[PDB]
């Protein structure tokens, strides 16, 4: 109902939506464009790394997790940094760098 | 409260 509604966007549904993804789509099926009980894109890409950071979605030391967060919000540059500072994964990150680029 | 399990 509130994905076909966008309402309810406190309520993270999360009998149904247990996983990373499942969350973030159901987020991106709630957000809306242009003044209570409504979310937008910059709302939701702030308030997701500013409230709850990496460290909030780096606990399980999964870091692809973080990354596919911050690059499926549109928040590229974010997850650039991010991702290149593990020294596993500079080389991916430049890379995506270079295509953003 | 967003999960932090990744789809596996």
């Amino acid at each position: 109902y509130c994905i076909i509604g966008r309402c309810d966007v406190t309520d993270n549904q999360s009998e149904v939506a247990d996983k990373t993804e499942d969350y973030l789509w159901l987020k991106l099926n709630q957000v809306c464009f242009d003044p209570q009980d409504r979310l937008t894109l910059s709302q939701f890409q702030k308030q997701l790394l500013e409230d709850y950071g990496e460290s909030h979605f780096t606990v399980n030391q999964q870091p692809f997790l973080y990354f596919q967060v911050l690059f499926l919000t549109a928040q590229f540059e974010a997850a650039v940094a991010f991702l290149f500072r593990m020294e596993r994964l500079r080389c991916h990150a430049v890379h995506v760098a270079l295509v953003l680029f | 409260a967003p999960p932090v399990r990744s789809i596996y």
